[PDB]
């Protein structure tokens, strides 16, 4: 996936032998395929999650419940459901062969273009962060938060989670890297890092893994050998702000302009009162001129 | 990456953290503040009483600790384990007039150049001076280079001599000496001259996370 | 145009009204008879001694406005 407007499906493993299969019109974000992967989901630029049947034409499905992007596109196990990030700072939960929204998370607090959305091993409790320095771990439909997994003070963050679902590999545009232990809820620690503005922490598909991407250029191949409450503050908290907002808002809008605009119409009509004046009362205006002289 | 700047308070200093990362900067105001160096965000802010011309911030490789120098005769020390990050300030051994340069080393220590041209090595665990350095009248001592593993040192003196020493080796004289006196029980707060935390009236106190 | 209620609100939301329309707004609201005959018979008799005179107490120097 790249600024392809297509996805390049490289042949197996090594030696170039492949071509171009059209997607949409621009950058494609992280892809995932269903277990069996009859479908290959990609977060292609129509701000939709395109399903892709192995290799096919048309589309299999393609759905956009998002306002401005698909920043991830990950299919969950034993579920019809896929979920993704976006730049509208919401997270979507959709059934892809149904092309429907099961649920949404919204500002779940993110600031800008959302980064990779990850999942509980079972495809639940999704994980997201963006340009804002925090990871939220929230469930599906029951779009509730379990903790604030405060992230890097990065231009942008990035993540993968150890296959067991135990470790949040917090990456980002800055070059500090840190690892979280989800079984504890503590940050394990900030890593030595040593020049790594990791863009991905994609893991080895089973086991000890990587933290790569960034300024160091060389792929940072790691074999991590480790690898084998605040939510109640949110509870109003932020819960009433959105309604605390609301009253007054329309009163201003109406009192400003709906009224000022409707009050234009006063002169729209009064501008012609003289048309009657000259024909209302004018017999007097007129008689007086003679009677006077 | 970024150009940090201000509408008016003029900039004096700042630095990065070599074995971790966070950016601390300060103004002429003495205001010392911490940046999200990669978002251009001031995440931590201070307003201070001690204005200081040509101040510099020494930043530790693991920046749990920070130090401020400048034209006035004061030294300020930060410790992130406590709030405010800059918890206190203190005045300097008699004869200090200002501080020209301060730099951190591996242990809890900083090299100091004052404008009385005496150089000092300060232990920030207590905020007291371990080593005191003096040369002949002008001539003199002008600057320093500390290489942390052994504190290999390049000193430039106004006396024209290029040194030629390791602070780690010089500390032997104030390891010995002091340890002989520890057999008598001499107090380090006096030996070093600990600089006592003062009032709020001249502090560079700073909250930071 | 006319109607005390419309005018009450118009004169509050538009605010005031323009001069060319004083005749209609006022005459309606004030129930004026436009009794021009009665007025003209006040206008022409001749010299009137009580106010010949006005600038002496209210010295506005306009020989057409005092008139």
């Amino acid at each position: 996936c790249g600024q392809d407007r297509q996805i390049r499906l490289w042949q197996n493993t090594v030696q170039s032998k492949c071509s171009i299969i059209k997607a949409h019109c621009g950058a494609i974000r992280s892809m995932s395929f269903s277990a069996d992967g009859g479908y290959l989901l990609s977060s292609s630029d129509d701000k939709t999650l395109k399903l892709w049947r192995l290799q096919d034409k048309k589309f299999m499905c393609s759905f956009a419940g998002h306002k401005n992007w698909v920043r991830s596109g990950v299919i969950s196990p034993d579920m019809r459901l896929v979920a993704s990030g976006s730049d509208d700072k919401t997270v979507m939960l959709w059934d892809l062969n149904f092309q429907k929204i099961v649920s949404k998370y919204s500002t779940s607090d993110h600031m800008d273009t959302v980064s990779q959305v990850l999942f509980h091993p079972d495809g639940t409790c999704l994980i997201s962060s963006s340009f804002d320095h925090k990871i939220k771990i929230t469930d599906i439909r029951s779009n509730k938060l379990i903790q604030h997994y405060n992230a890097h003070d990065a231009q942008v963050n990035s993540i993968s989670i150890h296959p067991t679902g135990y470790f949040l590999a917090s990456a980002g545009s800055d070059s500090k890297i840190k690892i979280w232990d989800l079984r504890q809820g503590r940050q394990i620690y900030t890593l030595y890092s040593n020049d790594k503005d990791i863009t991905t922490v994609q893991f080895n598909q089973s086991g000890d893994y990587f933290a790569t991407g960034g300024s160091q250029n060389l792929c940072m191949v790691w074999k991590t050998n480790f690898d084998q409450q605040p939510k109640l503050v949110v509870n109003n908290g932020t819960a009433t702000y959105p309604s605390n907002f609301v009253p007054k808002v329309e009163e201003e809008n109406i009192m400003t302009e709906a009224i000022a605009a409707s009050m234009q119409q006063i002169y729209s009509r009064l501008d012609t009162m003289f048309q009657y004046m000259t024909n209302l009362e004018n017999r007097v205006v007129q008689s007086e001129q003679l009677q006077k002289s | 990456i970024k150009t940090l700047f201000a509408k008016a308070s003029y900039f004096a200093t700042g630095s990065l953290t070599p074995n971790g990362q966070s950016l601390i900067t300060s103004f002429q105001d003495g205001n010392v503040y911490v940046w999200n160096l990669n978002n251009f965000e001031v995440t931590a802010k201070s307003e201070v009483e001690e204005n200081m011309k040509n101040q510099k911030i020494s930043v530790s490789a693991d920046s749990s600790r920070f130090v401020i120098g400048g034209s006035t005769a004061y030294l300020y020390y930060c410790d992130i384990s406590h709030s405010p990050l800059c918890i206190s300030s203190f005045a300097l051994p008699s004869g200090s007039t200002s501080v020209k340069k301060i730099k951190f080393t591996h242990g809890n220590y900083l090299g100091i150049i004052t404008d009385n041209q005496v150089f000092y090595a300060i232990d920030s665990s207590t905020n007291q001076i371990a080593l005191e350095f003096r040369l002949p009248k002008n001539k003199g001592i002008t600057d320093f280079d500390i290489n942390p593993n052994n504190l290999e040192i390049l000193i430039v003196s106004g006396n024209g001599e290029i040194f030629k020493y390791d602070l780690q080796k010089l500390f032997i004289m104030e390891m010995n000496q002091q340890q002989r006196l520890l057999e008598r029980g001499i107090e380090s707060s006096l030996v070093y001259n600990v600089l006592k935390p003062g009032n709020q009236n001249h502090s560079l106190k700073f909250e930071s996370h | 145009f006319l109607d005390r209620e419309k005018l009450r609100e118009f004169l509050s939301r538009f605010g005031y009204f323009p001069e060319k329309h004083r005749v209609v707004v006022w005459n309606y609201l004030l129930k004026l008879p436009s009794n021009y005959e009665a007025f003209d018979n006040l206008a022409r008799k001749g010299l009137h001694p009580n106010y010949l005179n006005l600038k002496s107490t209210f010295p506005i120097q306009s020989d057409k406005l005092y008139y």
